[PDB]
């Protein structure tokens, strides 16, 4: 039915090792070369990789900024509002980043904000200028 | 199987069906009612059973009907017709029985038989027992032909045939009850020993052998499923087909490695892309932090745009930090899914050089079995006879196989030292011209009705011809002699004063160094009651060794043996002999094999008798005058003693029918 399993014998493969007198050792040699030609290129990219690993030595540890553990609120200090208006100008609809900047406001109180003061913060204008960048 | 059916199987016949050659003679029965067929079969089986249960006496028609049963023993023409058919084609009362009716007064017809090789002998006995006038002519000075047995003191060793292939329907089964042969079984246990002289680990031994058998079947797949049977016009040998498979195996071995490391790179190159991303992130993260530090040194109280800047850069940073943690995350996964790959490479090699070399011994063995370079065996047919193999385990003749021809020869007219030189056969008779081997000018002429020719195929192949046919053999027959393969294999006989090998071992192998010399003394046999060792030279090596003195040969022998058993546990051999069968003029080789571009159907050609032209033109078409038996003539049991013996029965049956008339076909 099939070759006794372990042995590999494609139809196509046979016609290929018969073709001529030494298609035999020809095709067996393409792969012999073809192999070292990869083993070598493994080295190259193992080395290229290795230098880039030394750059990264240090991690980012000297650059990480401590935990802002602060708690969500409801009031809108005039400070908080101005922070917002500026976050919008620099962030667009990224409600998440905008919340992050004002520290103590939920990603929703934000979306909310967008619709209350929409009025007198010309948030239309503001936004169309974030778009213009 | 067992009972009556035991006999049918033990006689090489389907217990529950009539054979083609039975149909031949009982065309009434086989074309007739199912009922009658089944009577017949029983009658046949039963008669066989009787003969078999006891083959040291003749089985008469009376003695049969005697032990038969109603309903069966009702119709006595059926019984007669069956017991006769059986008798005639040597299925019963063949070999060496005691007569009951000593041999009918005067004879009938005269037959010359060429060569008293087993085939010859068995046919001659048959004929003589059928009351015919039989003379055999033998070139040699002993009977047996290719059944040589060496004798001297208590040394006893066949340079001829050696093995009985197990009694499961083997005719030799009977022969061995009729003649005192001591049959010792062949303990299948065979240790190997490299060129160095050290055993091959049970570990290896099995890996290689098992790969060997795997390789064989492989070829079979190629042959039947892929149809790899012609190749730019030549028939494909088994050798070719094996190398092609081995190549394909090595090809796959590489194929794998290639796509395995090809996996390493595609991974190691993601690691590369990630790192770049990672560096260029630490790059913004560096400079970005700076800017936040700078924006923090504007001391409060500060206005809102400057307060924003701090808070903003702070988020932008903890954002960029987020990403880089997730990227060293990813980094870690890859770095391990990478010793993953370095931990399990595909196999280094297909076979090592110590492997390829042991495997090579397994090939030598196959060459020894077929007496030939696998480069010459037909891929498609090399093993066609595989189906008809007997059941039970191979044996050896402990007292020398020769005891068997000698046995058969007893009672017969045999002209020893009589080399047939010309067979001429014509409408009205044949004449055979032999000479005396000792003074070759001294001449002989024999006239007969038929010639049975049991000349070795080697002989029939000879150029230019050692026996000349008059008229020449028809072209269809000569082409078949060309196409078929007559092989070669040789033995070396070593005779010592003491056992020094493993006494409980029958056979150990030696592993040669090169492909080229796999056959050279590749296997040794402890078979006998005396301290005798027996070594084979098979394959390509066989033919080459016949050109090298006995000493040199026995040299390489002791050499190999010391190497295995210790450089002085091995004495000098008291007595040594060395066959050269391809040399030997009355054999010109060892036994036939299915050469590439031949088939089984050629063995059938070999057996077809010859029919001379007519004398006076437009006279009636003659009887066939020239017939053939011997090892190369029996499609289903080539190259063997039983195969020969049986070809002999075959032709004798056929000749008797022709000349004494088949009374039983009515
Ligand atoms: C060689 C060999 C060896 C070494 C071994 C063996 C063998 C072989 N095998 C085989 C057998 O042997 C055979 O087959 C037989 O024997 C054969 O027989 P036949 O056919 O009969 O033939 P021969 O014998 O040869 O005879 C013939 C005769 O003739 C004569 N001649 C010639 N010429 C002439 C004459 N005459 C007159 N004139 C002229 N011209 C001669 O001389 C002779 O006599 C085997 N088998 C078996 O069974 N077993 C065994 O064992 C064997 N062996 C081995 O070892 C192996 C192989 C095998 C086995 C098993 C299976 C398979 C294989």
């Amino acid at each position: 039915r099939k070759p006794p399993k372990g042995m590999f014998l494609s139809q196509e493969d046979v016609e290929a090792v018969s073709a001529n007198a030494t298609a035999a050792t020809t095709v067996l040699r393409q792969l012999d070369m073809e192999l070292v030609s990869v083993k070598r290129q493994i080295q190259n990219i193992k080395q290229t990789n290795s230098a880039l690993k030394e750059k990264l030595d240090g991690g980012i540890e000297p650059y990480r900024l401590p935990e802002v553990i602060q708690k969500c609120n409801a009031r809108w200090t005039t400070e908080e509002q101005l922070l917002a208006v500026q976050a919008i100008r620099k962030y667009g609809r990224d409600f998440q980043a905008i919340s992050d900047v004002i520290g103590n406001k939920s990603v929703v109180q934000v979306k909310n904000f967008f619709v209350n003061y929409r009025r007198r913060f010309n948030i239309d204008e503001v936004l169309q200028e974030w778009e213009a960048e | 199987p067992s009972g009556v059916e035991g006999a049918a199987f033990q006689s090489r016949l389907p217990h529950d069906r009539m054979t083609s050659q039975e149909a031949a003679c009982f065309p009434d029965i086989i074309s007739g009612p199912q009922q009658t067929q089944k009577v017949f079969l029983f009658i046949r089986n039963r008669t066989l059973q009787l003969w078999l249960d006891n083959p040291k006496i003749q089985l008469t028609f009376e003695a049969t009907l005697q032990q038969l049963e109603a309903p069966y023993n009702s119709d006595t023409v059926l019984v007669h017709r069956v017991h006769s058919y059986l008798e005639r084609h040597g299925l019963i009362n063949f070999g060496i029985y005691k007569r009951i009716k000593p041999l009918p007064t005067k004879k009938t017809g005269k037959v010359i038989i060429i060569g008293s090789g087993v085939s010859g002998l068995a046919a001659a006995r048959q004929l003589q027992s059928f009351g015919m006038d039989v003379t055999l002519l033998e070139a040699r000075d002993r009977v047996g032909g290719r059944v040589a047995t060496f004798r001297k003191g208590n040394y006893v060793a066949d340079l001829g045939a050696m093995v009985v292939t197990g009694l499961g329907g083997n005719p030799m089964a009977v022969v061995s009850k009729q003649v005192n042969m001591e049959l010792a079984k062949i303990k299948q246990k065979c240790p190997l020993y490299e060129a160095n002289g050290q055993a091959v680990p049970k570990e290896k031994d099995e890996m290689v052998e098992q790969e060997f058998n795997r390789l064989l079947e492989a070829t079979s797949y190629l042959s039947h499923q892929l149809d790899f049977n012609v190749l730019n016009n030549k028939p494909v040998s088994l050798g070719q087909a094996l190398e092609v498979v081995i190549q394909l195996q090595e090809k796959h071995v590489k194929d794998e490695q290639i796509e395995h490391w090809k996996k390493i790179v595609k991974t190691q190159e993601e690691l590369k892309e990630l790192l770049n991303k990672m560096v260029n992130l630490k790059e913004k993260i560096k400079e970005l932090h700076q800017q936040y530090k700078e924006a923090s040194e504007v001391k409060p109280p500060r206005d809102i745009t400057a307060e924003f800047l701090v808070k903003s850069k702070h988020r932008d940073l903890t954002a960029l930090c987020k990403e880089y943690d997730e990227l060293a995350e990813t980094q870690g996964k890859l770095e391990e899914k990478l010793q993953e790959l370095e931990a399990n490479p595909p196999s280094d090699v297909y076979l090592s050089s110590r492997d390829r070399q042991i495997l090579d011994w397994h090939f030598a063995n196959l060459e020894f079995a077929n007496a030939t370079p696998l480069s010459t065996l037909s891929l498609k047919h090399w093993d066609q006879d595989d189906d008809f193999e007997f059941t039970g385990s191979h044996l050896t003749v402990r007292n020398g196989y020769s005891c068997v021809p000698v046995a058969l020869a007893e009672g017969l007219d045999i002209k020893l030292n009589t080399a047939v030189r010309q067979v001429r056969y014509t409408a009205s008779g044949c004449e055979v011209i032999a000479v005396n081997t000792r003074s070759t000018s001294q001449t002989f002429i024999y006239k007969c009705d038929a010639v049975l020719c049991t000349l070795p195929l080697g002989v029939l192949k000879q150029q230019p011809p050692a026996v000349q046919f008059v008229p020449p053999l028809p072209e269809w027959k000569t082409s078949a002699v060309q196409r078929m393969g007559f092989g070669n294999l040789n033995k070396v006989v070593l005779c010592f004063d003491r056992v020094f090998w493993d006494p409980s071992v029958n056979l150990f192998g030696h592993v040669g160094s090169t492909t080229a010399s796999r056959g050279e003394l590749f296997l040794f046999w402890n078979l006998y009651k005396a301290p005798i060792l027996l070594a084979l030279v098979a394959g390509e090596a066989a033919g080459i060794m016949e050109n090298i003195s006995d000493d040199v040969i026995v040299g390489r022998c002791l050499a190999i043996l010391k190497g295995i058993f210790g450089s002085s546990a091995v004495p000098q051999p008291k007595e040594t002999v060395v066959s050269r069968w391809r040399a030997d003029p009355w054999a010109r080789g060892s036994y036939s094999y299915v050469a590439a571009g031949s088939s089984g159907n050629d063995y059938d050609l070999m057996a077809q008798p010859i029919t001379p032209g007519p004398s006076i033109p437009g006279a009636p078409q003659p009887i066939p005058r020239l017939f053939f038996a011997g090892e190369h003539t029996i499609r289903n049991y080539p190259a063997t003693v039983h195969g020969a013996l049986l070809s002999g029965l075959r032709e004798a049956g056929r000749i008797a029918d022709q000349f004494l008339g088949a009374m039983y076909t009515l």
